[PDB]
């Protein structure tokens, strides 16, 4: 479950980073990087517990 | 000018039992040894199937509703069965696509086609020199504007009138999704011809056309078979060879796909076919343990 | 611990025809807003230089991408819509903004991934009298779809009055003519807008951007780029077999581990570089300072 | 009033005439007067005469 939580979107464009870091800008990429951060945090979380 | 077809029997269609047959591959990822769930247009297993036939001076070709998609799947020995016709209208007035196959070039067209009542192949034998040619084209009358035309290398094929039992299985499905046509097909050997065989046969993509137009119906084209022992009119002596073919709809299914080790699809197990089918969905394997679970709500 | 990447590699199809910008932008006839055209681009290198220098270009807006990345990526089924409206209306063509043209003509998805493209028409698409070739919709029954199309010629119904041919109170026929002339304001001049969609929808890419293709290393951990797919491996020779439509490959946790070479059809396998951890062991600052180090992986 | 078809002009200025009951207005008020067939276009939005 830990592993296949890494695919979803959570809201950004695209799930993979590379997708998000070569089609758009530094300016306009840092949001879609925020969604998949907190994302990916939540679920650490709630595996360590 | 097109001849009308005359003098020719009219039967009620039958109806047959698919089985679990009409899986393809839904992209173009490889994988091997996973049991990936998909969810697309498929027919579901174990459908009600409408089957024609073809055989006093007995024909059919129906305008047969084109609805969401088709499985055309057609057992034949002389290649009886050449091409399909996709439109709307069916009347030059709206683009419709033309797939025929024929000794000459594969024609892939779309264009206003003036079609007539009875667009059906002719094959006549000639007498001068011992060889089948397609005497008769009268399919359409005239195509005015041609918006997009794709002609392939040329086929040959030994087209007979020859009532035995068929000699392959030829399976095609067709699907309209974001204007482009996709066309898979999957050729195996047979020789029962009661009906479809069992197991799972998975449809590998053939070609990918961007043709744009919405279709509603579709027609199939049976060649007529004329030797020099009948008259090769389309009163009489047009008796043609024994043709079968299976019509399916597809609709909005999930499929769980098992993929072996080189990655073909050897399993398929529908999600809402059975319980059992539905529990096997949830557990993502092919075998349930004894006990009680969960699958919905 | 890290492995860091030595080399650079890019690997994209050899592609030696130019995609034709001028029909889409530098056309005599330029297509009214009421049935919008749709042109399709695939096959060809394209520079998007020219575009963004902004040469008399009045607005240059681009959504889901960006301009100056734009020659960098690659896509498939470039796009191009053309059509003619009013100069206070080019704003309400974009994502998410509705509007008396926008819900009556031609609309863009709230996904939409493309870039508007408009710039100011004086007299070009003007007339003295008034032009009255570009038609629009102020009726509508439904509001369009994204990307729909209308051909009907039908009065407008309003109120019980019926219409769409019994002409009378309350029967408004839906399209009217802009009115383009020369001497009105800027605001009032036609604009000539394009738009460009752009989609990836499979594995095979058709326009691809005019960077230059390398060689290519294996068995050190490098940075590839295939067809746009950004990644840092090392490439071995792969035995996994590939059936012929197939490209990529997947694992079960569905990251790429397997690519065909576009230029000379090869499969090669894709492993990332060792990391592992390091920890230090001591025997105690009192004892002694020296140290060891174990990697982990 | 718009389904009785008993008036010669029916025409709302700012408001759709179908949808006219839907909305609810704070104040309504009501002028009355009767002029000739040729001053029709001059009582009008942007009209002046
Ligand atoms: C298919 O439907 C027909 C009625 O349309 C029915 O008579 C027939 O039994 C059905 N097929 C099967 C296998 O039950
Ligand atoms: C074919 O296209 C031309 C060009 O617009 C048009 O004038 C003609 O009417 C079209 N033919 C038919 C049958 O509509
Ligand atoms: C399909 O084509 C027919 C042509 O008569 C048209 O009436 C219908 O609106 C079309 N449907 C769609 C969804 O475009
Ligand atoms: C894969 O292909 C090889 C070579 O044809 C064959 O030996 C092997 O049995 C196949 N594996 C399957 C079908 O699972
Ligand atoms: C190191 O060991 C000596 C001997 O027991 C002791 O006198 C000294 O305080 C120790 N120093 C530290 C930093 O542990």
């Amino acid at each position: 479950t830990l592993v296949k939580q890494l695919s979803s979107n959570f809201g950004a464009i695209s799930s993979v980073l590379n997708d998000i870091l070569s089609r758009l800008d530094p300016p306009e990429a840092e949001v879609q990087i925020d969604r998949l951060i907190t994302g990916r945090l939540q679920s650490l979380q709630t595996y360590v517990t | 000018q097109c001849v009308n077809l005359t003098t020719r029997t009219q039967l009620p269609p039958a109806y047959t039992n698919s089985f679990t047959r009409g899986v393809y591959y839904p992209d173009k990822v490889f994988r091997s040894s996973v049991l990936h769930s998909t969810q697309d247009l498929f027919l579901p297993f174990f459908s009600n199937v409408t089957w024609f036939h073809a055989i006093t001076k007995r024909f059919d070709n129906p305008v047969l509703p084109f609805n969401d998609g088709v499985y055309f799947a057609s057992t034949e020995k002389s290649n009886i069965i050449r091409g399909w016709i996709f439109g709307t209208t069916l009347d030059s007035k709206t683009q419709s696509l033309l797939i025929v196959n024929n000794a000459t070039n594969v024609v892939i067209k779309v264009c206003e086609f003036q079609f007539c009542n009875d667009p059906f192949l002719g094959v006549y034998y000639h007498k001068n020199n011992k060889s089948w040619m397609e005497s008769e084209f009268r399919v359409y009358s005239s195509a005015n504007n041609c918006t997009f035309e794709y002609v392939s290398q040329p086929f040959l094929m030994d087209l007979e009138g020859k009532q035995g039992n068929f000699k392959n299985l030829r399976e095609f499905v067709f699907k309209n999704i974001d204007g482009y046509f996709k066309i898979y097909s999957k050729h195996t050997p047979i020789n029962l011809v009661r009906d479809l065989p069992q197991g799972f046969s998975a449809l590998e993509p053939l070609v990918d056309l961007p043709i744009g137009i919405n279709i509603t119906r579709f027609q199939t084209l049976l060649a007529l078979h004329r030797s020099y022992l009948t008259p090769g009119d389309s009163s009489s002596g047009w008796t043609a060879g024994a043709a079968a073919y299976y019509v399916g709809y597809l609709q909005p299914r999930t499929f769980l796909l098992k993929y072996n080790e080189n990655g073909t699809i050897t399993d398929a197990v529908d999600c809402a076919l059975d319980p059992l089918s539905e529990t096997k969905c949830t557990l993502k394997s092919f075998t349930v343990e004894k006990g009680i679970y969960q699958t919905s709500n | 611990f890290r492995v860091q990447p030595t080399e650079s590699i890019v690997r994209f199809p050899n592609i030696t025809n130019l995609c034709p910008f001028g029909e889409v932008f530098n056309a005599t006839r330029f297509a009214s807003v009421y049935a919008w055209n749709r042109k399709r681009i695939s096959n060809c290198v394209a520079d998007y230089s020219v575009l963004y220098n902004s040469a008399s270009f009045s607005t240059f807006k681009c959504y889901g991408v960006s301009p100056t990345k734009l020659n960098d990526l690659c896509f498939t089924n470039v796009y191009a819509d053309s059509f003619v409206i009013r100069g206070d209306e080019v704003r309400q063509i974009a994502p998410g903004q509705t509007g008396k043209i926008a819900d009556y003509n031609y609309k863009l998805p709230d996904d939409f991934t493309g870039c508007v493209i408009a710039w100011n028409s004086n007299n070009l698409d003007s007339k003295v009298g008034g032009n009255y070739n570009y038609l629009f919709r102020l009726f509508r029954k439904s509001n369009l779809k994204p990307f729909e199309r209308d051909i009907s010629t039908e009065i407008y119904q309003a109120g019980s009055t019926p219409c769409n041919g019994v002409e009378g109170f309350n029967c408004y026929f839906p399209l009217q003519s802009y009115g383009f002339q020369p001497t009105n304001g800027v605001g009032y001049q036609p604009y000539r807008v394009v738009v460009l969609s752009f989609e990836l929808l499979h594995a095979p890419a058709t326009v691809c951007g005019p960077k230059k293709s390398t060689n290519l290393v294996k068995n050190k951990c490098v940075n590839f780029n295939f067809n746009g797919l950004t990644g840092t491996g090392v490439l071995t020779e792969s035995n996994k077999k590939f059936l012929p439509f197939q490209q990529f490959g997947r694992d079960i946790a569905d990251t790429t581990d397997a690519v065909r070479d576009p230029q000379t059809l090869e499969i090669l396998d894709i492993t990332p570089c060792s990391f592992g951890g390091v920890s230090v062991i001591t025997p105690g600052t009192n004892t002694s300072n020296q140290v060891a180090v174990l990697y982990q992986g």
